[PDB]
């Protein structure tokens, strides 16, 4: 009793259906079908133990993902989808091109990334800033990440290997975990930028 | 003293080689960074331009709708007056046909004239001059159509003022 | 006496034939009149429709002008930031090439290094750690382009409201 | 507007079909599929409105916002097809080649300068251009030129040195004006595939 | 090319009779008037077509008393609808002289004055 | 004559200035062309590299799938033999518990010893030799697991042969 | 006599007590044996999974090597064509700079006029129409990079059919 | 660290009796044997744990005739499971001497010989 994708679909198709009769005239049998399918989907959500909101969000990525064209599509508006291929920058060019020195170097090889940190830093609030390319709602390839103190000094760096580009997003999440652990082991408070939180946790 | 200082500066220059390697790699990462930043602002500019063009095409479609609605109001007023005139044409042609028929009836009644019954046959037809029918006046609503024209000119002038208000917000190169 | 009454009513019927002729001519003139009146209202309607169309095409040309001006403001802001980034790319690549050259020169200086003049040739280079170059920040004018987008959306909404005020002046069938 | 709903329902039924027509879906779901199919056929009969045409109308009416999408999101959607390239019909030699007009005609079409030799007549001319393309749209033109059957240059659309850049419709207008000015001299004008893709 | 209508459809289709008929052929036009109408103020109303700023083809002209009664008429011959503005002007002068000879005072509508 | 030749060559040089202006503009357009060509080959290279990276990540995911499947077959064979051993443990522990219970019962029956009824109480407790159930030998399928190991080694060598065949088509820098 | 049979049956039951605990001791040793057998097959299975995982990581490292080598082939082909284009940019810019300099000379020679030496200074300038420069075509080896992509896709497909061949060697429940 | 099993699960989980019991404590091990067995070829099989290349802890050792019958046994004391390989070797020598003194011929499995 598992193939309940049809419920998610029906939750999606109903909500958009509402829109029509919920703003324009639509039709009276159409609105009657709206109310009837509403009650039926409520009963199915009760007997399923599955939320309508969550199943509609699932209907989003279960429908909008396999709409290929028999014939010529919804001209997936670029005002609403450019797609979302962008490049995010927490760091300034000065911050990027700046050179730094570790008193107690720690170098580790996390997959295709090199993590570097100054172990001498202790009891500081550190913030992570990174410049990286984003595709859709996922990180694609990292250009650089660095760790700044409350005062702006560099204390850590996640950089891809010069000979071995590129990498995935999960490799970057692993490197982030390793760097945060190595730094917080020295009594350091680690905060992260909003973009990094968005594509790292 | 010079051979050991030679080894000393060999070792110091060797560690300087590694710091150079790391800084050159940092420079390559900064070059990728600047390239990706310019690529991002290119994408942003193109996206904003296509959103602008989509908005201006929506405005053009609204203008098309307004144009069609105004021309439909004008054609419906035209067709009103012209169908009143068509019914008047129909009435006048009916009366004209009655008179034409009676005229030909008198003309071919004058061929059998030297029989006594000609009087009995034709004294009725001098009496029947059924020529009535009242026609009310039809007036095209000039004020309405000239007001539509005046008001569309006013809307054009108001769009002029609107676009001026829009463009004065930002600098022009 | 009946032949004289026959001539009498022949004469009366012929004179009524003549009045019928004059009435049929009047009816034909009235038909021409109604045809010409409807033709005139047709001409008036067509003239007003062509004036409407020229006003709406003028408005469309003003929209085209505003569109091209806004898109030119955005493309020149794009080209500003992209030429700043291109020059920054050029500066960083020039510095990187100088440092790369000096690094390889140090690497190919170590093959004849246990020759005495190595110290004289390399004691200058321990002093030369030229790693400078300051990069000022380049910022795309986000407020300007977001304001252009927001204000063109505002232009569309107020054009909608204007057209609404225009069309509500008259009835729709 | 009592017939918007039929179009809507035809679109939603098509997309509904897709699901059980490829994936497993559900058995009651497939019965509703067949039942709503027959019911929509009956409604298309009683409406006097064809199901195919009304389904295409349901497509183009349930596709121009608010479809994709608002509000929501959050993950689970995107809907697009990126691209960023630079197309070249002309060789570097053709670009860097210099040419001369016997009867010059110069026009300023928006941000573009159109130039043509009016002395050219009764030739099959082909238009080749080098230009940057973004997504499925033209972005910025670098140059366009007109070659004869023999390869001689007879026309040129080039942006103004002081005023870059421009849009795609400016380029389409310049193309129209150039083609008109050349075909007025009894010339047959053909266009390269890339230009046809981003001008007509 | 426009059409000017001094007279209403009722005035154009109304019938009238002359107590003392007077008819005259003025080139391609026919002029009729009632020689019994005297000492009245009469106004000439006409329905006619106009091209540019000149008269093109007359459809009908009628004379109205102060009380609105028809006392005269200018109409094209059925076999000769074609005519010029000058023929109409001469016909108007003849009709004006004929009606004024009976001590009438004649005025012409502004459209008739212009053309 | 020299002032007129001065005006002559002034006019000819002015027309030469205009042709040079058009040629320098053509040169700037050719520079834009080469810059854009470099940009295009950069984009092409990056796109092909990302396609390569996606293919190699897909291959790594196939290796992960094969690894998990092989380890699941090995753990299921382990669990087979270990559940047979668990059932054998259960049988032996039940027999041991039966004898343990009987052992305590007979030890506490020999404490009531100087009653005649002790025989009646204890002659039942003698030969209760609960010695049942035969246990067959359990054998882990060693051939299967060592063959899985051998075959994954063979697949590694076959991947070596594939990668070699791939790389030998092109020269290496 | 019954006290003697009581002592007799107590002694026989005591000897049966000793044989019973000796068998329970054997049973506890058999339970320990089964426990150790289970632990041993656990150890063998786990070591084989560790050997499988080390082989699969070796295969993943071979994939990494192939990836890096293919991407290096693509980057050096990119840089070859991009350095050819850089040299072409340099020649075109040099020609543009030469013509720009001569243009400035003509522009600032025609501002100081009505001198006899003006003819002498500009009669050199009427002759110099040096407008040549030949640019050879640069062509990226598209066949090579598209074939590298096609062949890496083929390698993925061949690995799929491999591993497919591997898992079919063993049964599925 | 592995576990070696000369004996099947069936062979160890079987009961046996000695007609003439002989028991001896060899340090931390208990040696039992039937002194009534004579003139037989005997093989010693044992299940025991192994670490590196040495014996760590013995679980059980039993003597089997050519016909598969148990005639002797080596088992750790319940209070003393700990022991070394050498005490086990000494116990094996004692059991071999005890069975051989009554004209038996004893052989040892290869695994027992190794350890």
């Amino acid at each position: 009793p598992n193939t309940v994708s049809s419920f998610q679909v029906d939750c999606f198709l109903w909500h958009v259906r509402k829109r029509v009769a919920d703003q324009e005239l639509g039709d009276a049998p159409f609105l009657d079908r709206l109310r009837a399918d509403q009650a039926s989907l409520r009963g199915r959500g009760s007997t399923l133990g599955l939320d309508i909101e969550t199943a509609t969000r699932a209907g989003k990525q279960i429908v909008e993902r396999i709409l290929k064209e028999e014939s010529d599509e919804a001209l997936k508006m670029t005002m609403a989808s450019v797609p979302a291929s962008r490049y995010l920058t927490d760091m300034t060019l000065e911050e990027m091109s700046r050179e730094w020195s570790m008193l107690i170097p720690k170098q580790k090889v996390a997959g295709p990334l090199c993590i570097r940190m100054d172990q001498a830093i202790m009891d500081k609030n550190i913030i992570l800033k990174a410049n990286f390319s984003v595709i859709f709602d996922r990180l694609e390839t990292l250009i650089l990440l660095r760790a700044f103190t409350e005062e702006g000094a560099i204390v850590g760096e996640i950089s891809p290997l010069p000979s071995l580009p590129g990498h995935t997003a999960e490799d970057v999440k692993n490197a982030v975990g390793v760097l945060i652990g190595g730094l917080e082991a020295n009594d350091n408070t680690v905060r992260v930028s909003e973009t990094l939180q968005r594509f790292a946790w | 003293s010079l051979s050991q200082a030679s080894a000393d500066l060999e070792a110091t220059l060797r560690h300087k080689l590694t710091v150079m390697y790391s800084q050159i790699n940092g420079a390559s990462r900064a070059l990728d960074d600047v390239r990706n930043r310019q690529q991002d602002v290119r994408m942003t500019a193109n996206r904003k331009v296509e959103q602008l063009q989509q908005e201006y095409t929506e405005m053009k479609a609204l203008l098309d709708a307004s144009e069609t609605t105004s021309t439909r109001k004008i054609k419906e007023e035209e067709k009103r007056v012209n169908s009143k005139f068509d019914t008047i044409y129909q009435i006048l042609l009916k009366k004209k046909s009655e008179i034409q028929t009676l005229k030909e009836e008198i003309e071919q009644s004058l061929t059998k004239r030297d029989e006594f019954e000609f009087l009995e046959k034709a004294s009725k037809l001098r009496g029947i001059s059924t020529k009535p029918v009242y026609i009310p006046e039809v007036e095209l609503n000039h004020k309405l159509i000239k007001g539509i024209h005046q008001s569309t000119i006013d809307l054009k002038n108001e769009l002029k003022q609107c676009i001026g208000r829009l463009q004065e917000l930002t600098p022009s190169s």
